[PDB]
DNA sequence: ACGTATGCTATAATGTGTGCAGTCTGACGCGG
DNA sequence: TCCGCGTCAGACTCGTAGGATTATAGCATACGTG
C-alpha cells in the first residue's frame, strides 16, 4: 500500500549509447562507459552486417 | 656567439636609444594596395631594414653588387632580412611614463625605494593630488601629498619656495632628487637605536636595495620611461594569408594605441590646450603603455576584436604559454616520427619494429649521403628523385645505413628517464611500430592504441650515447629502486606458471629421464604431461670461491615442465630456483639473481628466452575465460541474508536511541567488512583447492586449474580483490565526494546487477575516474616542482673527504618487518667501522660500498645501527661525491662522476605518485580499507617492553595507558626487538611492563571508533565553563530521562563563550580539588570540540574511568589522491596549524608565570645564566611536568612536527631523518619503492640558503641570507688567514622558494613568478654565470653534466690557465 | 543554474571561526543579482552583483 | 595631372555606465 | 605587532578538429612628384 509509483521500463536509468550494450548488467561502469563511448566511434563497414 | 654570462639591468632612456635604429612616429603599418612599409611607420624599412635578402623598397639597389648601399629615394639599406628581427625602434614620449613592472609588481619597487605607499603614487599619476618634490620653506616637507585644495593654499600663502608637481613627471623628479648615499647612512643609524623584527626587516631590505642600486649602477629615474622601445616588426608580424586575408600580432595593435595617444599629446602641447584635457591625454598614454608592457594587471585588459584581451609583451615571457616553457625548453624536433605501436613478440630486447616508409623519410640525408658515395647520385636533387620514385635499389641503401644505427623511442608522458629507450631499428612493411614486451613496463605502454615518438640520433656521439646509455639492454633496473623494471607480465608469466606447476600422476608419473631434453621428447611425443612428477638427472653449475664454475650432477624430483625450463636457465644459477612453481614475483627474482651472479649478457639472453618460452607455452595451454570459470562459493546467499539481518538489528536500536549515528556508521562498516572478507575467503577456499577430486588409488587434494584462478594466482592479471566482484561480492563503492556508500553492491558480474546496483556502482566509478583526470595535475606538478630545485645536483668530486654519515635502523612497523636493514643500507658507503657483536675485531671497512654479499655478512653479525655516508652529510661545494651517493641503483655499482643525480631523484619521486593516480583510478572504483585495529595479538613469546609510556591502574584491575605515543616492543631470548606496535591512548593492556606473554595472546585491547579521555585520579566530576547553549548542548529521552552532553567547538559556538575552555574538573567528597600524584596540578581534563559526554554533573568516578568519548570518523581511502597533498606540504615546508613545542638549549626546567591559563616557562640553563621565556596555550597538554633534566629538543607537546623546528634545534641529520621517514611512510602505504637517498637529494637542496648570525671578515653582517656553499668557501680562507669567522645557522626552504633562491635568475624565471623574478634581477643588476642544466639547455649549449661533464671541465681549465 | 532564489552556505569561509555562514541569492533570467549573506557576527549584508 | 590631405558647414543640442558575477589553497602586503 | 582581507600565484605531457564582424557626410581648395 506504501508503493505509489514504479519504474516503467528497466532501461530508463541509462541513455541511448548504453541501451545498445548487451549484458550491461555484467559489466563494470568504468568499462561500460568506454564501451558506449567507442560504439559512437564505429565507422560503418563496406557491407552492413 | 660563445659567451660566459647573461646580465639584467634597468634600460636607461639613453640605453634604449642605442638599440633603436629610428623613431616610429606614425601608426601606419603598410599602404593598402602596394603591400609595402609606410613613411617612418611600424613596419618602416628605413628603421627596421629591407624586406627581402638585399633589396631596397623602390628597387634601385639589388643583391650583393650593392653590399651595404643606402638608397636615396626611399632611404633604405640593402642588407639581409636578418636585420628585420634584430633592429629595434623607439618612441619619444611627450611626457614621461611609469613602468607597470616597477609599480604593480609587488613589492612596489618604485614605492619601496621612495619609502612611499602605492595609493600615494597612483593618485599622483592619475592626477588626483599633487606631491611635494622639495620645499625650500620647511613648511612643506618632501613626499607630502596635497589635495587640489591644499595645493592652492600653499601657492598664494607660501608659493615658489615649495616645488610640487603632478603626474609621472613629479615622481620621476622625486626619484631624480633622492640621494642613495645619504638615505643609506640615515637608515643604518636608526637601526642601532632600538630594533624590533618588522623595523629591522624593512630597514635591512631597503638598505640592501639602496646599496644594490648604487653597485648595480642603475638610476631610480629609469623606473620612469622617457623613451619606449619598439619590437622588431618580424617579431610582431603583419603577414598575408593564402586567402587574401592578412593577420597581425596584438602587439602592433597595442603599439598603434601608444603612438596615436603620444602624437595627440604632441598636438595638444602645440595648441597649449587646457590642463584638464592634457590630464586625460597623459592618463590615456599611461593606460596604453601599461597595457603594452603587461595588459591584464593594472585594470581591465584592453579587449580587442573577438571580445578577448590583447596579448601584450610580458605575456610572451609569462608562464606556460611564454617563450621559456613553450618555445625554448620544449621544442618540436626534426628526424622525428610517431605512430600507433603494436607488439613485437619476435624481437630481442635490443630491437624494435620501424615501418619502412617512416624510416625512409626519417633517414633522408643519410640516403643522399650513401648514394653520392656509391656514385648512384651525382647531385642531391638527383638523390631526392631516386628516393621519391621509391625505386627498388633505394630500399637496399636505406637498409644499409640503418643497420648498426640506434633510434630513440619515446612514449608520453615522459615520467622517468626510461620514458625514452634506444633500440636497433628493424624495418617492417606496415604503418605500425613493433615494441618489445618487457620494456613496455618502463613506458607503461599498453597496446590499446598507444603512439610512440621516434627520434634519430644524427651525430656519431648521439649514436654512441644511444647505444651506451639509452640502449634498452643497458637500462634494466629502475633508478628509483635497485629493482628490475624489465620483468615479464601477462601471458609470459602464465606460460611459465603452466609449465612449472605440477598435477597428480597424469600421463607417465614417476618416470625417469636422462636429461631435460628427454622431458621435451616425451611431452611433445604425447607420453607425459607438463604436470607429471618424474625423477630427472640434471647437472647444475654452481660458482666456487673463484671465477671457476663447479659442476654437480644429481637426481631431481621436479616436473616435466620444470625440467624443460632448466634448458633456458644459464649455467651458474642453482636448480632449486626453477624447482618451485614460477610466478611473476618468483620470475622477477630469477632475472635479478642472474644479474647479480653472472652479469649483463647472460640476463639479456635469459630475459628474451624466458619471454619466448613464456608466450609459447602460454599459447599451448589454451587458457580461456568461460563463465563456468567464475565460480561463486556455495553459501553466499547464506552469508549475506544473515549479515543483512545483522545490520537491520542495529537500525532498530538506533531509532530506539542508544547507539549513536556515528557509532552505528562505524559498527555497520565492521559487519559488512567481516562479511566481505568472509565471502572473499570462502570463494578462494572453494576456488584455490576446488580440485579435491584426483586419482592414483582413490583421492588427493590439489591446487585448482580453474582458468580464472591460474590467471590470478600466477600473478598474471587481476587478484583476489577483482575475483570478489566476479564470483564473490563487488564490495563497497566510493562516492565522488569521498564518503563511502552505506549500502554496498551485493551482486557480482556473473549473476548480474539490477538497475540500482548499477546506479550505485556509477557513483564510485565516476568519482574514481574523476580523480584519474583532475588529481593527476597535482602529482605531475610535484614532479615539476621537485625537478627545478634538484636540477643543479651532479656528482662532482670522487671523495668529499668527510667523516659525516647517516645512521639507519631496520623499518620494523606492524609486527612483520616492513623493510629489512640490509635493503635499507644497500649500496651506501659507510661512515664508521661497523664490526660484529663481540667488539674485538673489524669486518667492514669505513670507506667501502655495501654489495648484497657484504650485506649478507651484516645478517650473520646482526648489525644494530649504521652511520651511512649520506648526500646531506656531503661537504662538496656545488654538487656531491660518488662516495656520499653510493651505488647507481639503475646500474648496479658505484655511481660515475658527472652523472646528474638531482634530476634522477626528482623523477623517481614523482613517477610513483603520478602512476598510482591513474592505474587503480581507471580500474578501481570502490573503497577497500579495514581500519578495525581493535587489538594487538603478540605472535612469538617474549617479555613485554613498553617505552614512552605512563599508565595507571583502574577499578577493574587493568593497566590503562594515559600517554599518546606508547610503543610496544617484543623482546626475544638474547634481548633484541623482533615485533613493534602502536598502542594508542586509553588502551587496556593484558600484562604490564616486564611481564612474560605467550604466543597468540591479546596483549592490548581498545575501541577503534572512539578517543576516550581517561582520568589519573578518583573522586567526583565537576562541571567548569560548561554553560548550556554557549559551550555545550543537551538532549533527553523518556520515562527516566538519560541526557547526553555534546561539547560545541568554535564552529558551533557563539561569540559569548569563545575564551571559555570547557573541562571536567575532578573533586573529592568535600568538594575540593584532587591533586594529581606528585605534581601541583589540580585534576582538570579539557574536553575538545564534538566531545560526547555520558556522565552528567555530580557522578562518582574511580581512576581509569572514561570521562568523555571523542568521535574518530576517518573512513576515506587515502590511496594516492588524499596522500600526495601531505607529501607536497612536507617538501614545501608549510608549518602545520598545531606545531609541537620543543626545548631550545639543554639545562634545568623551571616553570614560571601564567596568563589566564596561558602558561609561560622561565627556563634557566646550568651553563647559560640568561633565562629564556616562551608562551604556551591553555587547552594544549604538555608531556613533561616541570622541574626536569631536559636536553636540546625534547618533546613537550604532542601533534604534528614543524620541519623548521627540527633543523633549528636538532641539526641536519634530524630534519633529514624526519622528511625521509615522513615521506616514505605515505609511499610505503601505497607500495611505492624509493631509496631514501633520492629524498635526501631534495632535502639537501631544501637546505641551500642559511641566515648569518655574527659579523665576519667579509661584509656579511646580520640579516643577510647567503647560500651555504659560498659562506663555507669564505670560512676556508678564514681558518687559513685568521681574521673574523662568519658563524651561521642553516635555514630550511620550501621547493617553490628554493628554486627562486638559486643565484641563477634564468632558472628562476623559467620556473614561475616570472614577472617578479626579472624585476628583482633587473634592479639588483645580477649577472648569471650559468651552472645549472636549465641554464645551458636554454642557450642550447653542452650540458654541464653527464656526457658534457668531461667537456665543461676542460673549458674550466682554459679559465684557470690565465 | 535555474533562475529564482537559492539558499547556500560556505561550510567554512573562515575555518578560523569554522562558522557555517548562510547566504541567499536571487538569480534572474535577465537583470542584476541580489545576494544576502551573514558574517562572523551574524550581521545580515546585501551585495548587489 | 593624379593621389593624398586638409577644410568647412551657423536651429538647438552641454556629466558615462553595460554585462559575468560555483576556483581554490596559500602567501604576503597595507592599514586598522 | 597582530589580525583581517585585499591582491596575486600556481593547477601533468604529447597527439587531432574547423571559421567571419560594423562603419565612419559630402564636396572644394591645400600638399607632393613625373
Ligand atoms: N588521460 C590520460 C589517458 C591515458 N594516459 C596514459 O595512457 C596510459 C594507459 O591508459 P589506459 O589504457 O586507459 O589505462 P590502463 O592502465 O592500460 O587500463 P585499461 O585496462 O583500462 O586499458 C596511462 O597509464 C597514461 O600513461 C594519460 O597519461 N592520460
Ligand atoms: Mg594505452
Ligand atoms: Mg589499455
Ligand atoms: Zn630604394
Amino acid at each position: 500500500d506504501q508503493v505509489d509509483y514504479m519504474d516503467v521500463s528497466t532501461q530508463q536509468v541509462v541513455s541511448v549509447g548504453a541501451s545498445l550494450i548487451p549484458f550491461l548488467e555484467h559489466d563494470d561502469a568504468n568499462r561500460a562507459l568506454m564501451g558506449a563511448n567507442m560504439q559512437r566511434q564505429a565507422v560503418p563497414t563496406l557491407r552492413a552486417d | 656567439e660563445e659567451f660566459d654570462a647573461i646580465k639584467i639591468a634597468l634600460a636607461s632612456p639613453d640605453m634604449i636609444r642605442s638599440w633603436s635604429f629610428g623613431e616610429v612616429k606614425k601608426p601606419e603599418t603598410i599602404n593598402y594596395r602596394t603591400f609595402k612599409p609606410e613613411r617612418d611607420g611600424l613596419f618602416c624599412a628605413r628603421i627596421f631594414g629591407p624586406v627581402k635578402d638585399y633589396e631596397c623598397l623602390c628597387g634601385k639597389y639589388k643583391r650583393l653588387k650593392h653590399r651595404g648601399v643606402i638608397c636615396e629615394k626611399c632611404g633604405v639599406e640593402v642588407t639581409q632580412t636578418k636585420v628585420r628581427r634584430e633592429r629595434m625602434g623607439h618612441i619619444e614620449l611627450a611626457s614621461p611614463t611609469a613602468h607597470i613592472w616597477f609599480l604593480k609588481s609587488l613589492p612596489s619597487r618604485i614605492g619601496l625605494l621612495l619609502d612611499m605607499p602605492l595609493r600615494d603614487i597612483e593618485r599622483v599619476l592619475y592626477f588626483e593630488s599633487y606631491v611635494v618634490i622639495e620645499g625650500g620653506m620647511t613648511n612643506l616637507e618632501r613626499q607630502q601629498i596635497l589635495t587640489e585644495e591644499q595645493y592652492l593654499d600653499a601657492l598664494e600663502e607660501f608659493g615658489d619656495e615649495f616645488d610640487a608637481k603632478m603626474g609621472a613627471e613629479a615622481i620621476q623628479a622625486l626619484l631624480k632628487s633622492m640621494d642613495l648615499e645619504q638615505e643609506c647612512e640615515q637608515l643604518r643609524e636608526e637601526l642601532n637605536e632600538t630594533n624590533s623584527e618588522t623595523k629591522r626587516k624593512k630597514l635591512t631590505k631597503r638598505i640592501k636595495l639602496l646599496e644594490a642600486f648604487v653597485q648595480s649602477g642603475n638610476k631610480p629615474e629609469w623606473m620612469i620611461l622617457t623613451v619606449l622601445p619598439v619590437l622588431p616588426p618580424d617579431l610582431r608580424p603583419l603577414v598575408p594569408l593564402d586567402g587574401g586575408r592578412f593577420a597581425t600580432s596584438d602587439l602592433n595593435d597595442l603599439y598603434r594605441r601608444v603612438i596615436n595617444r603620444n602624437n595627440r599629446l604632441k598636438r595638444l602641447l602645440d595648441l597649449a590646450a587646457p590642463d584638464i584635457i592634457v590630464r586625460n591625454e597623459k592618463r590615456m598614454l599611461q593606460e596604453a603603455v601599461d597595457a603594452l608592457l603587461d595588459n591584464g594587471r593594472r585594470g581591465r585588459a584592453i579587449t580587442g576584436s573577438n571580445k578577448r584581451p590583447l596579448k601584450s609583451l610580458a605575456d610572451m615571457i609569462k608562464g606556460k604559454q611564454g617563450r621559456f616553457r613553450q618555445n625554448l625548453l620544449g621544442k618540436r624536433v626534426d628526424y622525428s616520427g610517431r605512430s600507433v605501436i603494436t607488439v613485437g613478440p619476435y624481437l630481442r630486447l635490443h630491437q624494435c619494429g620501424l615501418p619502412k616508409k617512416m624510416a625512409l623519410e626519417l633517414f633522408k640525408p643519410f640516403i643522399y649521403g650513401k648514394l653520392e658515395l656509391r656514385g648512384l647520385a651525382t647531385t642531391i636533387k638527383a638523390a631526392k628523385k631516386m628516393v621519391e620514385r621509391e625505386e627498388a635499389v633505394v630500399w637496399d641503401i636505406l637498409d644499409e645505413v640503418i643497420r648498426e644505427h640506434p633510434v630513440l623511442l619515446n612514449r608520453a608522458p615522459t615520467l622517468h628517464r626510461l620514458g625514452i629507450q634506444a633500440f636497433e631499428p628493424v624495418l617492417i612493411e606496415g604503418k605500425a611500430i613493433q615494441l618489445h614486451p618487457l620494456v613496455c613496463a618502463a613506458y607503461n605502454a599498453d597496446f590499446d592504441g598507444d603512439q610512440m615518438a621516434v627520434h634519430v640520433p644524427l651525430t656519431l656521439e648521439a649514436q654512441l650515447e644511444a647505444r651506451a646509455l639509452m640502449m634498452s639492454t643497458n637500462n634494466i633496473l629502475s633508478p628509483a629502486n635497485g629493482e628490475p623494471i624489465i620483468v615479464p607480465s601477462q601471458d609470459v608469466v602464465l606460460g611459465l606458471y603452466y609449465m612449472t606447476r605440477d598435477c597428480v600422476n597424469a600421463k607417465g608419473e614417476g618416470m625417469v629421464l636422462t636429461g631435460p631434453k628427454e622431458a621435451e621428447r616425451l611431452y611433445r611425443s604425447g607420453l607425459a604431461s607438463l604436470h607429471a612428477r618424474v625423477k630427472v638427472r640434471i647437472t647444475e653449475y654452481e660458482k666456487d670461491a673463484n671465477g671457476e664454475l663447479v659442476a654437480k650432477t644429481s637426481l631431481k624430483d621436479t616436473t616435466v615442465g620444470r625440467a624443460i625450463l632448466w634448458m633456458i636457465v644459464p649455467k651458474g644459477l642453482p636448480y632449486s630456483i626453477v624447482n618451485q612453481a614460477l610466478g611473476k614475483k618468483a620470475i622477477s627474482k630469477m632475472l635479478n639473481t642472474c644479474y647479480r651472479i653472472l652479469g649483463l649478457k647472460p640476463t639479456v639472453i635469459f630475459a628474451d628466452q624466458i619471454m619466448y618460452t613464456g608466450f609459447a607455452y602460454a599459447a599451448r595451454s589454451g587458457a580461456s575465460v568461460g563463465i563456468d570459470d567464475m565460480v561463486i562459493p556455495e553459501k553466499k546467499h547464506e552469508i549475506i541474508s544473515e549479515a543483512e539481518a545483522e545490520v537491520a538489528e542495529i537500525q532498530e536500536q538506533f531509532q530506539s536511541g542508544l547507539v549513536t549515528a556515528g557509532e552505528r556508521y562505524n559498527k555497520v562498516i565492521d559487519i559488512w567488512a567481516a562479511a566481505n572478507d568472509r565471502v572473499s575467503k570462502a570463494m578462494m577456499d572453494n576456488l584455490q583447492t576446488e580440485t579435491v577430486i584426483n586419482r592414483d588409488g582413490q583421492e588427493e587434494k590439489q591446487v585448482s586449474f580453474n582458468s580464472i584462478y591460474m590467471m590470478a594466482d600466477s600473478g598474471a592479471r587481476g587478484s583476489a580483490a577483482q575475483i570478489r566482484q566476479l564470483a564473490g561480492m563487488r564490495g563497497l563503492m566510493a562516492k565522488p565526494d569521498g564518503s563511502i556508500i552505506e549500502t554496498p553492491i551485493t551482486a557480482n558480474f556473473r549473476e548480474g546487477l539490477n538497475v540500482l546496483q548499477y546506479f550505485i556502482s556509477t557513483h564510485g566509478a565516476r568519482k574514481g575516474l574523476a580523480d584519474t583526470a583532475l588529481k593527476t595535475a597535482n602529482s605531475g606538478y610535484l614532479t615539476r616542482r621537485l625537478v627545478d630545485v634538484a636540477q643543479d645536483l651532479v656528482v662532482t668530486e670522487d671523495d668529499c673527504g668527510t667523516h659525516e654519515g647517516i645512521m639507519m635502523t631496520p623499518v620494523i612497523e606492524g609486527g612483520d618487518v616492513k623493510e629489512p636493514l640490509r635493503d635499507r643500507v644497500l649500496g651506501r658507503v659507510t661512515a664508521e667501522d661497523v664490526l660484529k657483536p663481540g667488539t674485538a675485531d673489524i669486518l667492514v671497512p669505513r670507506n667501502t660500498l655495501l654489495h648484497e654479499q657484504w650485506c649478507d655478512l651484516l645478517e650473520e653479525n646482526s648489525v644494530d645501527a649504521v652511520k651511512v655516508r649520506s648526500v646531506v652529510s656531503c661537504d662538496t661545494d656545488f654538487g656531491v661525491c660518488a662516495h656520499c651517493y653510493g651505488r647507481d641503483l639503475a646500474r648496479g655499482h658505484i655511481i660515475n662522476k658527472g652523472e646528474a643525480i638531482g634530476v634522477i631523484a626528482a623523477q623517481s619521486i614523482g613517477e610513483p605518485g603520478t602512476q598510482l593516480t591513474m592505474r587503480t583510478f581507471h580500474i578501481g572504483g570502490a573503497a577497500s580499507r579495514a581500519a578495525a585495529e581493535s587489538s594487538i595479538q603478540v605472535k612469538n613469546k617474549g617479555s613485554i617492553k613498553l617505552s614512552n609510556v605512563k599508565s595507571v591502574v583502574n577499578s577493574s584491575g587493568k593497566l590503562v595507558i594515559t600517554s599518546r605515543n606508547t610503543e610496544l616492543k617484543l623482546i626475544d631470548e638474547f634481548g633484541r626487538t623482533k615485533e613493534s606496535y602502536k598502542v594508542p591512548y586509553g588502551a587496556v593492556l593484558a600484562k604490564g611492563d616486564g611481564e612474560q606473554v605467550a604466543g597468540g595472546e591479546t596483549v592490548a585491547n581498545w575501541d577503534p571508533h572512539t578517543m576516550p579521555v581517561i582520568t589519573e585520579v578518583s573522586g567526583f566530576v565537576r562541571f567548569t565553563d560548561m554553560i548550556d547553549g554557549q559551550t555545550i548542548t543537551r538532549q533527553t529521552d523518556e520515562l527516566t530521562g538519560l541526557s547526553s552532553l555534546v561539547v560545541l567547538d568554535s564552529a558551533e559556538r557563539t561569540a559569548g563563550g569563545k575564551d571559555l575552555r570547557p573541562a571536567l574538573k575532578i573533586v573529592d567528597a568535600q568538594g575540593n580539588d584532587v591533586l594529581i600524584p606528585g605534581t601541583d596540578m589540580p585534576a582538570q581534563y579539557f574536553l575538545p570540540g564534538k566531545a560526547i559526554v555520558q556522565l552528567e554533573d555530580g557522578v562518582q568516578i574511580s581512576s581509569g574511568d572514561t570521562l568523555a568519548r571523542i568521535p574518530q570518523e576517518s573512513g576515506g581511502t587515502k590511496d594516492i589522491t588524499g596522500g600526495l597533498p601531505r607529501v607536497a606540504d612536507l617538501f614545501e615546508a608549510r608549518r602545520p596549524k598545531e606545531p609541537a613545542i620543543l626545548a631550545e638549549i639543554s639545562g634545568i626546567v623551571s616553570f614560571g608565570k601564567e596568563t589566564k591559563g596561558k602558561r609561560r616557562l622561565v627556563i634557566t640553563p646550568v651553563d647559560g645564566s640568561d633565562p629564556y621565556e616562551e608562551m604556551i596555550p591553555k587547552w594544549r597538554q604538555l608531556n613533561v611536568f616541570e622541574g626536569e633534566r631536559v636536553e636540546r629538543g625534547d618533546v613537550i607537546s604532542d601533534g604534528p612536527e614543524a620541519p623548521h623546528d627540527i633543523l633549528r634545534l636538532r641539526g641536519v641529520h634530524a630534519v633529514t631523518r624526519y622528511i625521509v621517514n615522513e615521506v616514505q611512510d605515505v609511499y610505503r602505504l601505497q607500495g611505492v619503492k624509493i631509496n631514501d637517498k633520492h629524498i635526501e637529494v631534495i632535502v639537501r637542496q631544501m637546505l641551500r640558503k642559511a641566515t648569518i648570525v655574527n659579523a665576519g671578515s667579509s661584509d656579511f653582517l646580520e640579516g643577510e641570507q647567503v647560500e651555504y656553499s659560498r659562506v663555507k668557501i669564505a670560512n676556508r680562507e678564514l681558518e687559513a688567514n685568521g681574521k673574523v669567522g662568519a658563524t651561521y645557522s642553516r635555514d630550511l626552504l620550501g621547493i617553490t622558494k628554493a628554486s627562486l633562491a638559486t643565484e641563477s635568475f634564468i632558472s628562476a624565471a623559467s620556473f614561475q613568478e616570472t614577472t617578479r623574478v626579472l624585476t628583482e634581477a633587473a634592479v639588483a643588476g645580477k649577472r648569471d654565470e650559468l651552472r645549472g642544466l636549465k641554464e645551458n639547455v636554454i642557450v642550447g649549449r653542452l650540458i654541464p653534466a653527464g656526457t658534457g661533464y668531461a667537456y665543461h671541465q676542460d673549458r674550466m681549465r682554459r679559465r684557470a690557465a690565465g | 543554474r535555474s533562475p529564482g532564489v537559492f539558499f547556500d552556505s560556505d561550510k567554512g569561509k573562515t575555518h578560523s571561526s569554522g562558522k557555517v555562514l548562510y547566504n541567499a541569492r536571487i538569480i534572474p533570467y535577465r537583470g542584476s543579482w541580489l545576494d544576502f549573506e551573514f558574517d562572523p557576527k551574524d550581521n545580515l549584508f546585501v551585495r548587489i552583483d
